RNA sequence: GGACCUGGCGGUGCUUCAUAUCCCUCUAGAGGAGCCUGUUCUGUAAUCGAUCACCACCUCUUGCUCAGCCUAUAUACCGCCAUCUUAACCCUGAUGAAGGCUACAAAGUACGUUAGGUCAAGGUGUAGCCCAUGAGGUGGCAAGAAAUGGGCUACAUUUUCUACCCCAGAAAACUACGAUAGCCCUUAUGAAACUUAAGGGUCGAAGGUGGAUUUAGC
């Protein structure tokens, strides 16, 4: 009427600053290229990109948080963290789907974990 | 359209183009970078020697963004609409479809954002200060520019009365002293804040306390005179009706200061959106005079920048700015030359001087090869964005807007 | 006419540096409209030559200007008023002689031309006096008057001369 | 009209002091050369602007390909940044406004916004010119002086050169010191070196310690 009458969940991760990656907080990617003399840290940074745009595309509004790209020798394990909202027969068919793109997209055995939780885990409230 | 290609030519009165330049074309109005008096800088920087640290430039900062990003008063016509209509749509939603009492505070709460809180800013001497070193400079510069503005077109001009509403610091002062110097006899300076008049004092003694001002003739008020016997050769207010707390006060503000004027009323505010309906607010007050028999019977004009007494087409969504370079004062913090950007309305007493009235560049004149981009306000009333050539437009013309920048006319007849 | 505005206290305070209200050991009057009751009380000045006394800030000075007088003569015995006056006189061309000096002591007999010194016996002589000065001052002025009255010298060598 | 209550005094002055930054003191530098910047003024038909751009002249024409254009627009969206906004209880006064402490203790405890910048096309659009905003050619255009604003070498004896890594020998203010000043030549990298960098030679300029102010410090 006049103006003196008139006068957000967070998850670890997001709780947490980046000042914390390695005090609380982990790397969400994990591999040896930004170890000391080890090579090829640019073409892993480009995977990770495409990983999670890819991965983000494919299940929308079902990853409840952020993934983990996990590397051991040759293999590549993304493990996701989603929502009980989908079917489990669209999650298997995209699981599947998602494995076998990647595979032939990246040359390398690609394999998916998903975790599924029946709603977003909140930390605290920002 | 002032610009049809192939018919519309240079007027050429003077013999400007025979006798004179392209560069030196009539319509010029650019002013160098501005650079303040020596005694000003050097005031200034004495009364800031107190604290001149590194929380004063943060404070600067702030201000000046604060100052640049504030909107004006919400007046409760649309605080009602927008009431009304988040009302609405709270009906609609079965979830907020709550009681009216919770209702009213959840479209309250909702208000609180999607809404700018405007608020009175109380300078003490501390803010004062602040405000000081934040824009002195740039007013400074702002005002120069629309007085230039005035001498280009009308050098026979020689003011005697000047009067500032909201003179925070003097800059209006400093810079009719710095151009009609020769001819004004008295700087009538009004502000509600004490503080601010002990600042602009102690400025015009040399930063000191006690001193001889460098400018005669200064009257100092806190209250601004209301009576249409008394008027004014120029009246300047700059920067000054955004701190008004609602748009009646705007109007009888500018009322008074219209009545109050004999030949100029300068409006100076920030080159925003707030700033440029504010003065257009203004301009459309003073055009069209509402009193039945004032003591003045002459007419009133729009000397500039715009060569139309209609409504602004821009308006709608767009703003209406210029901009003035100038050289920041001596600080921690200031190095490198700035930009002033202001929106600026000149209103006149009587009536056009005559019918060869020519358009306003508006917008930065973009040069490319063979060719050159200019905004241009017509004096139909109309905006036409205009890419001159010299095949199309003719060698004159293309020559002549290739020299124009922002803010100048261009000399086309027809 | 375009007069220059009339001093407020506070500037009246600042050009006497006192930098205080209560070292101000004067009374002014500042409404102009309580002096263009006195001048309106002096009779008409049309046309006429006025010989004003204590004029400080000049309300009184800015009342006997706006009425059509010939040619009006202050006496200020402070400096600091002077730039005021001075820049009343600039608003006001050929209408405006200051003096610096004492009204106690000042010879009017010479101040204005001769061609206004009409007989005792007949109406006043186009000239007048008009004073807002101390209560400490005035009363001496009145008794010199008075003296000169009895004497027909003084500002009353242009004859019966009235005073308000 | 009488009595009383809360106040605010954007309050005004004085005695004490903590009184740190800022002063003063201490030290360290710098301020006067020779490099740059940004501005102004003057002058040009024109820009001391990055082949392209500009000025003065000309030419081409359905042409390149239903051509072509480093044109405008984020003041079209999207995005990347940046601006601003976002208490209760219990006692006292006769149950009046109102008030509530003493320790050897006397009622007190608990998202929106923007004439924003960034297409020196992140992407999707929208308009412009299309016998000239397209494509060529011929000439010219490669400015001058102060200033004030600030990143830049030494001025020599507690110095310089050599040996050495601290017990030596020389040279010393006109064959003294010093240039990251100018010129020439070699090397490096590159298709390309006046372009950029390094080395040698030539040279041995000012400099003769620079006040007010003033820059730093625990
Ligand atoms: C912030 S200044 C703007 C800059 C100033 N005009 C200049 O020349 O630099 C505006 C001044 O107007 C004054 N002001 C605002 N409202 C006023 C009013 N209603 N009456 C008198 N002065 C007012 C304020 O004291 C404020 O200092
Ligand atoms: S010149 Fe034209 S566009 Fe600019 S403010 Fe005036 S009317 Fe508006
Ligand atoms: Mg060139």
């Amino acid at each position: 009427r006049e103006l003196p009458c008139a006068w957000k969940p967070v998850t670890y991760e997001e709780a947490h600053a980046p000042h914390y990656i390695a005090h609380r907080k982990g790397w969400l990617s994990l591999h040896t290229g930004n170890l000391d003399g080890e090579d090829h840290a640019a073409e892993r940074t480009v995977e990770d990109v495409f990983l999670r745009k890819f991965m983000w595309g494919t299940f929308p509004g079902c990853l409840a948080d952020q993934l983990v790209l996990k590397r051991r020798g040759n293999q590549l394990e993304i493990c996701a963290v989603v929502l009980r909202q989908l079917s489990p027969h669209k999650y298997y068919f995209l699981v599947g789907y998602s494995e076998t793109l990647l595979s032939y997209f990246y040359k390398c055995p690609v394999r998916l974990h998903l975790q599924t939780v029946p709603s977003k885990v909140v930390y605290k409230y920002l | 359209a002032a610009l049809v290609p192939g018919v519309t030519q240079v007027d050429n009165k003077s013999g400007f183009l025979q006798k004179r330049p392209h560069r030196q074309h009539p319509g010029i109005l650019k002013l160098p970078h501005v650079r303040l008096p020596q005694a000003l800088a050097n005031g200034a920087q004495l009364l800031l020697l107190g604290s001149a640290g590194p929380t004063m430039e943060n404070q600067v900062q702030t201000l000046t963004s604060y100052l640049w990003s504030r909107h004006l008063p919400v007046e409760p016509e649309e605080l009602q609409r927008r009431a009304r209509h988040l009302e609405k749509k709270f009906l609609e939603n079965p979830d907020l479809s709550q009681t009216e009492e919770k209702l009213r505070g959840a479209v309250l709460h909702a208000l609180r954002k999607t809404t700018y809180h405007w608020q009175e800013l109380s300078y003490t001497e501390g803010l004062s200060l602040v405000y000081m070193a934040a824009r002195l400079d740039g007013g400074f510069a702002a005002v120069s520019r629309a007085f230039h503005e005035i001498r280009a077109r009308n050098p026979a001009f020689q003011p005697q009365t000047l009067m500032d509403f909201g003179s925070g610091t003097g800059s209006v002062t400093w810079a009719a002293h710095s151009i009609w110097g020769q001819s004004l006899r008295e700087y009538m300076c009004v502000d509600r804040s004490a503080a601010m008049l002990v600042l602009a004092e102690k400025l015009l003694k040399g930063g000191s306390e006690s001193g001889e001002p460098y400018i005669p003739g200064v009257f100092f008020r806190q209250f601004l005179p209301v009576s249409p016997k008394v008027q004014f050769d120029v009246v300047v207010s700059a920067f000054s009706l955004s701190e008004l707390p609602s748009k009646a006060d705007r109007t009888e503000v500018v009322q008074t200061l219209w009545r109050k004027t004999g030949h100029f009323l300068v409006l100076v505010e920030n080159g925003t959106k707030a700033g440029h309906s504010l003065l257009m607010d203004a301009r459309d007050l003073v055009l069209k005079g509402k009193e039945k028999s004032p003591l003045d019977p002459r007419p009133g004009f729009v000397f500039a920048p715009c060569p139309h007494e209609l409504p602004c087409p821009q308006l709608t969504n767009l703003a209406c700015s210029f901009s003035q370079a100038y050289h920041p004062i001596p600080f921690s913090w200031n190095k490198k030359p700035k930009e002033e950007k202001f929106s600026m309305v000149i209103l006149a007493r009587g009536s056009p001087e005559e019918a060869h009235r020519w358009p306003r560049i508006t917008q930065p004149v973009l040069k490319r090869p063979r060719h050159v981009h200019c905004h241009l306000c017509c004096p139909d009333g109309h905006m036409q964005h205009a890419v001159l050539t010299a095949r199309r437009h003719g060698r004159d013309l293309y020559r002549c807007a290739r020299v124009s920048s922002w803010g100048d006319l261009l000399p086309v007849l027809t | 006419c375009r007069l220059p505005p009339l001093p407020t206290i506070r500037e009246i305070i600042k050009l006497l540096r006192l930098q205080a209200a209560k070292q101000l050991s004067q009374n002014f009057l500042l409404d102009l409209r309580l002096t263009d009751k006195i001048v309106r009380k002096a009779g008409n000045l049309t046309n006429a030559y006025v010989y004003e006394v204590g004029p400080g800030p000049g309300g009184i000075t800015r009342s006997i200007l706006n009425a059509d007088v010939a040619e009006l003569l202050v006496v200020e015995k402070d400096t600091r008023f002077i730039p005021g006056l001075q820049m009343l006189s600039d608003a006001a061309p050929g209408k405006l002689r200051i003096v610096h000096g004492d009204v106690l002591t000042f010879k009017v007999e010479k101040a204005f031309s001769e061609s206004l010194k009409r007989p005792w016996e007949d109406d006043p002589p186009n000239v007048h006096i008009i004073g807002n000065l101390p209560f400490s001052v005035s009363t001496p002025l009145i008794i010199k008057w008075l003296e000169n009255i009895s004497c027909r010298d003084g500002p009353f060598v242009y004859g019966r001369t009235q005073m308000t």
